[PDB]
């Protein structure tokens, strides 16, 4: 089977150029078109693109002519969006994605994670992670503040917890800055027992924090 | 693509340079035209301690060579170079050797009981060969440069200028 | 050239074909239109593209240097690492030269033969109601409307529906 | 995939045709039978066998020591032999690899190309008496005997003898 | 043997056709007349020259002595260059006899092609006139004399001329 | 002109399996069928099973299945059958035979020499050989006891003496083993000058013995 | 060589740059270094004597 693997997430400023990858794992996608596919927030879908590489097609959505250019490296797997001229207006979740043929009419049946790309005067900050402290059941978990931008990744335990694990949608402060919480439901009788750690993982700043939550 | 030939520039003080031999025949005994046999003053005496140096100032690399004589009895040594042990030595920045002789009795070939042994290195543009020696040595009198490219094969048949 | 398809007897490809390499152009009674096949189109791409996943492999294949740039080895295994690695440059250039100019008959030809096994498919289906002109055309020999195209393309086209009706019109 | 025949325009091949590589399966009055020919086989098969006898040939070729597994030779000639020895690996095995495929590729082409030699014959043979259907058929415009197959089969079979019969009967 | 036509149902080739490798052969109420085709001749032929220019190249590629035939070199690394230079001559002997035996096939089905294809292009002329008898050759279902051949040949020869004339037959 | 060539006698033990091949030389068999084909003593043909290696068949007659394996080496021209578990069933001889074509239904037009196999449990043994003493002609002799297996060559006087000479077919007896006699009819005129030996050589024993025959 | 791979091994000889400087450094008469395991046999001389200064 094949997955389509985009790259990581971007923050960019006004002007400036952003370019997305997307890997095709477990098999080639060179003989099939893939198109790009953005969805601006709270918004609808909007065709960038494609190119189908061993055909020879690239293909521009008239809106985006001259600003984005879509290209693919047939030796890695790997197909590419660059898209200039940067500004608000181009915040919004990158999606590449596979058409079932050579060309682009063909309805898209495999799709990337996405990527997110944030245009914007605020800049990058790690998060501080505070504990949030505990029957039958208890509940505790952690804070993770002040942080930009998306995303971050709650984990308990270095992965070995995932039951009963519940990260919240984080609140857009008025300042610019995100802030979430991730709250594990636990036995309450393993509260002197069994240690709950939890990491959090800024990529963006590249920040690593474990946090030990105790009663 | 042939060689062209530039002397050393060296000279000598207090030791004879014109050592010859009845192997080589031009009129009577003579030697190698490129070389020079250094020889003792006299019969017996001592070969000083010398220091011959040689830098390539031109563009291109030098081949330099030279000669370690090994006489055909340890009494031939000392008459030409005097008593006691002989070391030469050559350096340059890539290079690094010495040499001892080796006196004694080999069959005679063309009439000699001794032999030459030569060495040869490339000098690089800007470098310098030092030899230095208390005898059992033979000195280059001219470096070689070559002249560009050829081809060099060999051949028991005849030459012909009119095929190509 | 081998088939006799490309630059033989069709004279030439269409510059206004932009969705395919291989595919139809017809006039009816209705208007004219342009579709390019996929089924063969989609054929021939692929065993393109199975070519070039071949040759864009990479050589797990690990060297290392025998050769010194900054000191020279010693002069007569240099020349013998030199000589030797000029007939290996001998045999790759001449391997990378012939790989090459064959592949590039043999996608010629392949280019030809899907074409004309498009052409001899429609033929075969259109039994005795049309005719081979020979310039990679068909006339039919009845009135046929763009949902009689259609069927030809998907390859639904009956011919004994309109057999009786396009003979009498030889 | 050349020449439109095999895994074109015929749909499969019979795994009841024990006896060859190609040949024929008819329908009339009398019933159905089944026989594979000999002659398109043969040519096949034959060309098989002398790309196998080019391959399979021998090396006249003698190669000796030039290493030692019990006392390792000096260490820069052992670099140079191992050097050389690799290297001469990677272009056999790029001839071994591409030999072979395009061998692969010429075999299968050569049965598309007999098939699709043994349709066209009949075809010719039939003139103007019957018609290509599509799926390796033809359909016969006259009402045939099973000696009459066999004509076919063995190439005798004459077509101005049921010419007038066979083509009022396609009106 | 690739597509059939020659030593497959043509029967064989002729000798007295000196001034082609294809042509035609005709037989009607005037005479019997023979002259080869230009095009496709041609069309091969020049298949085959723009083969040959491509191996009887020169390789610019120059070799010296590493080797000696008067005072022998010692004698380990006087083996390792032996050893090299047989196995370069194994890789080019292979390579020479592959590189012919490919151009081979490929030239005698680029033969067979040519036929194959005049054939199906003058049967595409001729469209319901006539009729493939499958020995290489067309039976016309109308009289026709040596000018008509001569449209055949040079392509010129119009069906729709002859079309109802030679349908009754 | 090819010929097939097939490997020579075997003596077995009950039991014990047996693989007689058969070489095509003066050029290939690979693209026909070759079949073997056995006769029992004073009996008729029997189809064992064929091979048709390239075109990949392998065939074997009901009677056999699973007791005979029939193979081939194509790249040295030899077909082989290996027939298991014998017994004195299976003495008889063996031919390799190639047909018209790629399949067995074809005649079979080219026939290799035969392989004879015997299965006893004989063990090899050299023979004893005794005179056979003696009007115009007489008749005298040797008896050559108790060998096996066949054959023995019997002469007369080093070879020298040729005509008259008549070497009948040995016995074989119920021990197992041979007997045979070799006797020659001479002038009786020449009996007190002519001298006459036999030379019996049994090479599977090493076996050679020379014997005077005297009145 | 009691661990489970091969070791590397290197030492060096002197030439001192006069024999009056041999003879100081490691007294008079004739010096002999040799080197020897199961696979390795060798023996080497120093030679004393003028070389430029580097």
């Amino acid at each position: 089977q094949v997955q389509l693997v985009q790259s990581g997430a971007e923050v960019k400023k006004p002007g400036s150029s952003v370019k997305v990858s997307c890997k095709s794992s477990g098999g080639t996608s060179n003989n099939y078109a893939i198109s790009w596919v953005r969805q601006a927030p709270g918004q609808g879908l909007d065709w960038m693109g494609g190119i189908s590489p061993i055909f020879g097609s690239t293909a521009y959505a008239q809106k985006f002519q001259g600003r984005v250019t879509i290209s693919a490296d047939i030796f890695s797997n790997t197909a590419y969006m660059e898209l200039n001229s940067l500004t608000s207006e181009d915040t919004a979740v990158y999606f590449c994605a596979r058409h079932g043929n050579y060309y682009y009419y063909s309805g898209m049946d495999v799709w990337g994670q996405g990527t997110t790309v944030t245009v914007s005067s605020a800049s990058t900050k790690g998060p501080s992670v505070f504990p949030l402290a505990p029957g039958g059941t208890a509940a505790l978990g952690c804070l993770v503040k002040d942080y930009f931008p998306e995303p971050v990744t709650v984990s308990w335990n270095s992965g070995a917890l995932t039951s009963g694990v519940h990260t919240f949608p984080a609140v857009l402060q008025s300042s610019g800055l995100y802030s979430l919480s991730s709250v594990v439901t636990v036995p309450s009788s393993s509260l002197g027992t069994q240690t709950y750690i939890c990491n959090v993982n800024h990529k963006p700043s590249n920040t690593k924090v474990d946090k030990r939550v105790e009663p | 693509g042939g060689i062209d030939k530039e002397t050393m520039g060296f000279t000598y003080s207090g030791i004879r340079t014109n050592g010859t031999t009845s192997a080589c025949r031009r009129s009577g005994s003579s030697f190698y035209a490129e070389m020079k046999w250094l020889l003792s003053n006299t019969d017996n005496a001592a070969f000083p301690q010398m220091t011959k140096s040689y830098k390539n100032t031109r563009k291109d690399p030098a081949l330099i060579i030279w000669g370690i004589h090994h006489s055909g009895s340890t009494t031939e040594q000392t008459k030409l170079y005097g008593s006691g042990n002989k070391l030469i030595t050559v350096g340059s920045s890539n290079y690094q050797q010495s040499f001892v002789p080796s006196p004694g009795a080999r069959p005679q070939v063309n009439g000699q009981s001794g032999r030459i042994d030569f060495h040869w290195l490339i000098l690089n543009p800007n470098d310098t060969v030092t030899f230095s020696f208390n005898g059992a040595f033979i000195a280059l009198d001219r470096a070689s440069f070559l002249r560009g490219k050829s081809m060099g094969i060999q051949s028991e048949v005849q030459v012909d200028a009119n095929c190509e | 050239g081998l088939f006799g398809a490309i630059a033989g007897f069709i004279e030439n490809g269409w510059e206004g074909l932009i969705d395919g390499w291989y595919g139809f152009r017809h006039q009816n009674a209705q208007g004219e239109g342009t579709a390019a096949d996929y089924k063969s189109t989609q054929s021939a791409i692929d065993q393109i593209t199975g070519k070039l996943n071949r040759l864009i492999e990479k050589t797990n294949q690990q060297f290392e240097l025998i050769d010194n740039e900054f000191t020279e080895v010693e002069r007569q295994i240099g020349n013998v690492i030199n000589w030797t690695r000029d007939s290996m440059t001998e045999v790759w250039s001449y391997n990378a030269e012939l790989l090459v100019a064959m592949e590039n008959q043999h996608t010629i030809d392949l280019a030809d033969s899907e074409m004309n096994k498009l052409y001899e498919r429609v033929k075969r289906q259109l039994r005795e109601n049309a005719e081979e002109d020979g310039t990679g055309c068909f006339e039919i020999f009845h009135k046929c409307d763009d949902d009689c195209m259609a069927s030809i393309r998907n390859n639904t086209y009956d011919h004994s529906k309109y057999r009786e009706e396009a003979i009498q019109n030889r």
